[PDB]
């Protein structure tokens, strides 16, 4: 099937018509996505097939036909761009600055940005274009606006 | 059955929108990847 490099909807029929689950980056051959979109079920590409490889549902990661290729990560200070991939909406790039997340191992880069939920597995983008992270797991602060994490995987 | 439609390039786009603001949050990650506040 389709194995060009880019940003891709997760789509079921499962379900009433044809709903938008998440999103997800194909990179080297590799397909990556949040663990919350596909459980890590089987994904189909017009005719062919992508087999989980691996995943972790506390990083709530999952990569499709390799490992987890991604390695850029956030310098701290600079803007980032959400390439926002809506349900049933064209891709539009979403300039921020991200927040932390300070944890107990250590602090994350966070993006405060609230789209629908089928947008989990947006990637989030360093100035020269490079994958720092997907956007779809965080908390829901006071006011009731949400937040994500920049969740970026390990490059083996 | 799942499956995937291209949506786009990855590339980063000058003059995008601008938005959010850059919040500083205590935050935990639990076993089973569910993030929360701490306070
Ligand atoms: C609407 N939500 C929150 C979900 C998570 C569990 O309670 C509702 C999002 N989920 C993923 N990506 C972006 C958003 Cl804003």
């Amino acid at each position: 099937g389709e194995t060009t490099d880019g940003v891709y909807r997760v789509m079921t029929r499962r379900l009433l018509g044809s709903t938008q689950v998440g999103v997800g980056v194909m990179q080297e051959g590799v397909f990556h996505t949040m663990w919350h979109v596909t459980k890590g079920a089987a994904l189909r590409s017009g005719e062919g097939r992508l087999d989980p490889y691996w995943g972790d549902v506390k990083q709530d990661l999952v990569s499709y036909c390799g490992p987890w290729k991604l390695d850029a990560a956030w310098d701290g200070l600079s803007e980032v761009q959400l390439l926002a991939v809506p349900p049933g909406e064209r891709a539009k790039n979403i300039q921020t600055l991200p927040g932390i997340f300070k944890t107990k191992d250590g602090d994350i880069g966070a993006v405060a940005l609230d789209y629908p939920a089928g947008t989990s597995g947006s990637p989030i983008l360093d100035k020269c274009g490079r994958v720092i992270g997907l956007y779809g797991n965080g908390v829901v602060i006071k006011n009731g606006s949400y937040v994500s994490a920049i969740t970026q995987g390990k490059r083996e | 059955d799942m499956y995937i439609e291209r949506a786009g390039d990855i590339t980063w786009e000058k003059d995008a929108e601008v938005t959010g603001n850059s919040p500083r949050l205590d935050v935990a990650l639990d076993e089973s990847g569910d993030f929360s506040l701490v306070e």
